[PDB]
DNA sequence: TTTTTTT
């Protein structure tokens, strides 16, 4: 009697506010029109509703308190009232012991996604002689949210001797999945390994988190299992009842700001919030974040479009301090420092008896940024795999389990020291690094940074760092992903005449100073005008972008 | 004898083409929701790690050896259980029951083989790992 | 199927 009173009360409240009613109206009308277009020319949305915690507070604090205190009594009847209405219409650190048996909002990182298996709920069985169907359900502790008597064996020959032929199609199924979320590592105490728990999803939310993202989670803390009173520490935990959580004036501001001619320089100086000089270096980070164009050839292979730069310089020129700026400003990047053994270029498959995979560092940074620190200090083992990652954009893993082949087209930035000391221009331009020769042609830009001692520069470094101890960034990444979907460019005739003369300069006179001169350099000549056109959001390719690229080659090398 | 015990033939269904559906299906493994069981689907992919063909037992004959009848056990599951000494009509209501055993030439088999299908790697999302799936093959 | 050695 209690259940129907809670049902009718919440139904009255849901009937009290019609704001959600027109939402369900749009749900039903849209699914109707979607099935209407699918059944007229040729000859999706679920039923769960976001309920704000707005009106529940202005109606009954008793009922409010009941939801956030004992949710195992009010969410099922409220959904029951909703389904009736649908039919009438047609921190982990302080999480244990207390902050328990309630609805908990959890934040953290998506990691180690498990496997997808479906689960049966409603059985359909046909009897031969009676010529009738039947009905039988089964429940487990994930689905009921209430401690009910479990009813597990698949039925046959129930009452008279009629063959209970089971049927399908009409028999229902629901998928199932469990994932782990550890809290954010910067939030941790003085110095420790972060500790974690897990949350189980349901049917329409299977495979929404891949290992490696930033996710807010809202759900209910559910504890199952016989805690050692079965036959020594039990009562293992998990979380259920879940949701997934990762302007026109603003976009008009974007279109309005982009109507200028020197914002590349303005954004260039913008990306130096604490570093003096290195103007064209910031210009190159803008062009890397632009990402270039992708032109897959006719029945051939794709051509890589992003740009990768490794640095070398005197050990005091923000070599490592330029990296975290690129870390925070871009999107979906992972920083690798020092060693990278067993998991940068591979997945290793160490995981019922089966073989599973965990996406490695190079794979997880797909369509993103790879931050590599101390490239010469990397052991010689993975150096072979770096050529494959950087040139064919694929990773083939052939271990004893299953040989596979996949895609990762990541952007990579590295930072290395000279071989010994500061002799970066003293000995010879060649092999001040003692890197393999193919890696020279593999990387796009190679910066040589000196530590030239002067005085105007000395005073300017002084007041910059000194006032440091005593237009903006969020506008920029929005400007980036907006510039991604409609500013894709196309090459023009004017793009040819400059880079041809430029490649002639690369072979007739550039070889007299340094090396190498590859056709890949000419590909970068196309990519820079492309990225300049993406930053200016142009559609064509202009001669002026190539004029900029000539200075970019001179500043990067000569 | 049941008519299922004496068949010698098979029946194959037949899918509809998309041209007449246009006049009067491209699925992915990720698009294969685990809720379409019992339905009719159409997939595409790459055959990977094909196994070998081995015989599948269908029905079991049982020789009476005393009364001279033949007992039959039809199996459609993976496993089953042994039965009694005899299930003849004459061995029953008698002190000395028979003793049975199976037979090979009287049993019926069927072609059985399976393999794995890998994803197209063109329809794979940008940050996922491609899955695979098992498909059983029987008969012709 | 991966971590501390030494010729
Ligand atoms: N132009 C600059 N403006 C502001 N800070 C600067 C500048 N150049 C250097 N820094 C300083 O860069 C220091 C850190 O330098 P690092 O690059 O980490 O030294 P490092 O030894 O090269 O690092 P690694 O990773 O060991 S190579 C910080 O204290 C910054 O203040």
């Amino acid at each position: 009697a209690v259940f129907g009173d809670r049902v009718r009360r919440f139904q009255e409240f849901l009937d009290t506010f019609t704001s959600y009613r027109d939402s369900v109206r749009s749900i039903q009308v849209y699914n109707s029109n979607n099935a209407a277009n699918y059944n007229d020319d040729q000859d999706i949305l679920p039923h769960r509703i976001i309920i704000s915690l707005d009106d529940l507070r202005e109606f009954d604090r008793s009922f409010w308190s009941g939801i956030l205190v004992e949710p195992a009594y009010f969410i099922p009847p409220a959904e029951k009232a909703l389904t009736d209405l649908a039919d009438s219409m047609d921190s982990p650190r302080t999480l244990t012991a207390q902050h328990l048996n309630k609805l908990v909002s959890v934040e953290g990182i998506v990691t180690k996604t498990s496997l997808v298996r479906p689960k049966l709920i409603r059985s359909v069985h046909y009897a031969a002689k009676t010529g009738r169907f039947h009905y039988r359900d089964y429940t487990d502790a994930t689905t009921t949210l209430t401690t009910r008597i479990p009813t597990p064996i698949y039925p046959t020959e129930d009452t008279e001797g009629n063959k209970l032929t089971t049927e399908y199609g009409y028999s229902t199924f629901i998928d199932h999945q469990r994932i782990t979320v550890q809290e954010m590592p910067e939030m941790a105490p003085a110095g420790q390994l972060p500790r974690s728990i897990d949350v189980i999803l349901d049917d329409d939310l299977v495979d929404k988190t891949k290992p490696g993202d930033r996710v807010n989670v809202v759900g209910v803390f559910k504890s199952l299992g016989a805690g050692g009173m079965n036959q020594l520490i039990g009562f293992k935990t998990l979380i259920l009842g879940n949701t997934v959580y990762p302007t026109d004036f603003d976009i008009r501001n974007i279109n309005k700001l982009s109507k200028k001619k020197d914002i590349f320089d303005i954004l260039s100086q913008s990306l130096a919030p604490s570093i003096y000089g290195h103007d064209h270096i910031k210009k190159a980070i803008l062009l890397m974040l632009m990402g270039g164009v992708e032109k897959n050839l006719e029945n051939g292979s794709h051509l890589r479009g992003d740009i990768n730069i490794l640095m070398v310089g005197d050990p005091s020129t923000a070599k490592s301090q330029l990296l975290r700026f690129v870390l925070n400003t871009a999107s979906l990047a992972i920083a690798t420092t020092g060693r990278g053994s067993s998991g940068v270029g591979l997945t290793a498959a160490v995981t019922t008896g089966e073989r599973r995979l965990e996406a490695g560092a190079m794979v997880l940074a797909d369509r993103g940024v790879v931050c590599i620190d101390e490239f010469d200090k990397m052991t010689d083992v993975d150096r072979v795999a770096i050529h494959e990652v950087m040139e064919q954009q694929t990773v083939t893993i052939a271990k004893a389990g299953i040989h596979t082949t996949l895609n990762a087209r990541c952007s990579v930035i590295a930072a290395a020291n000279p071989v010994f000391g500061q002799y970066d221009v003293n000995r010879d331009p060649h092999q001040n690094i003692a890197l393999p020769d193919s890696l020279l042609s593999r990387f796009d830009l190679l910066f040589v940074v000196t530590d030239d001692i002067n005085e105007i520069r000395d005073r300017s470094i002084s007041e910059h760092v000194l006032r440091t101890h005593r237009v903006t960034i969020p506008f920029l990444r929005k400007y980036v992903q907006y510039a991604k979907e409609r500013v894709i460019p196309q090459l023009t005739q004017e793009a040819i005449n400059v880079i041809v003369k430029n490649y002639t300069d690369l072979r007739n006179d550039d070889n007299t100073k340094k090396s190498p001169i590859t056709a890949r350099t000419l590909e970068t000549l196309i990519r820079l005008a492309t990225a300049h056109a993406k930053v200016r959001l142009s559609k064509t390719v202009n001669k002026v972008d190539a004029k900029v690229a000539a200075n970019l080659l001179r500043f990067a090398l000569l | 004898f049941p008519p299922n015990l004496t068949r010698r033939y098979f029946l194959y269904f037949k899918p509809l083409s998309q041209n007449c559906a246009r006049r009067y299906k491209p699925l992915s493994v990720r698009q294969i929701k685990g809720d379409f069981l019992g339905q009719l689907i159409t997939v595409r992919g790459i055959i990977t790690r094909v196994s070998d063909v081995k015989p599948a037992v269908e029905v079991i004959a049982y020789t009476c050896d005393q009364c001279g009848y033949e007992v039959f056990q039809e199996v459609n599951s993976r496993t089953f259980t042994p039965l009694s000494e005899c299930t003849s009509e004459e061995c029953s209501q008698n002190q000395t029951k028979g003793q049975l055993f199976m037979s090979t030439r009287a049993s019926k088999f069927s072609a059985f083989q399976e393999c794995k299908i890998q994803e197209l790697s063109q329809q794979v999302p940008v940050g996922h790992i491609p899955r695979s799936l098992n498909i059983h093959v029987n008969g012709t």
